[PDB]
């Protein structure tokens, strides 16, 4: 299958036609996406199979073919870009200044951008083009709008 | 049966559309990976 580094759509043919259920990142031969997109199922790339290697429901992350490789972190000061890959639409960079989720275990950056659910897994990048996390696990606030955490894994 | 399709390179775009606010929210994360607002 295709193993070139980049952003990919995650599709299924189980529902009507071909439906985009999410997005992911190929980096260093490992495919990275959010757990809720695939539920840990195996994936196809052409005639090749990608098997899950690591996953965690609470972090809402999963890696295929190898361990989680993404280790860049939001600096807490600068604007970032969401590389949004919406269903049926071209990949588009959106620049924004993250807010913050404050939790009992520490603070996390958060992005207040609204997209269809099949956009989950789209990467958030810093100014060097490094992936600082994935978009698609978050909350609905007072006005009905969406705010996603910047979810990042740990590179062992 | 799920499959993947390439959609692009991962690169920063100079002069991309700039939008979105920067809210500071108190949140909780449960064992099922769901975030909730704490008030
Ligand atoms: C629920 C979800 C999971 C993952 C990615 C998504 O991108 C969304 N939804 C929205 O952004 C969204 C837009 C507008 N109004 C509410 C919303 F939740």
């Amino acid at each position: 299958g295709e193993t070139t580094d980049g952003v990919y759509r995650v599709m299924t043919r189980r529902l009507l036609g071909s439906t985009q259920v999410g997005v992911g990142v190929m980096q260093e031969g490992v495919f990275h996406t959010m757990w809720h997109v695939t539920k840990g199922a195996a994936l196809r790339s052409g005639e090749g199979r990608l098997d899950p290697y690591w996953g965690d429901v609470k972090q809402d992350l999963v890696s295929y073919c190898g361990p989680w490789k993404l280790d860049a972190a939001w600096d807490g000061l600068s604007e970032v870009q969401l590389l949004a890959v919406p269903p049926g639409e071209r990949a588009k960079n959106i620049q924004t200044l993250p807010g913050i989720f404050k939790t009992k275990d520490g603070d996390i950056g958060a992005v207040a951008l609204d997209y269809p659910a099949g956009t989950s897994g789209s990467p958030i990048l810093d100014k060097c083009g490094r992936v600082i996390g994935l978009y698609g696990n978050g909350v609905v606030i007072k006005n009905g709008s969406y705010v996603s955490a910047i979810t990042q894994g740990k590179r062992e | 049966d799920m499959y993947i399709e390439r959609a692009g390179d991962i690169t920063w775009e100079k002069d991309a559309e700039v939008t979105g606010n920067s809210p500071r929210l108190d949140v909780a994360l449960d064992e099922s990976g769901d975030f909730s607002l704490v008030e």
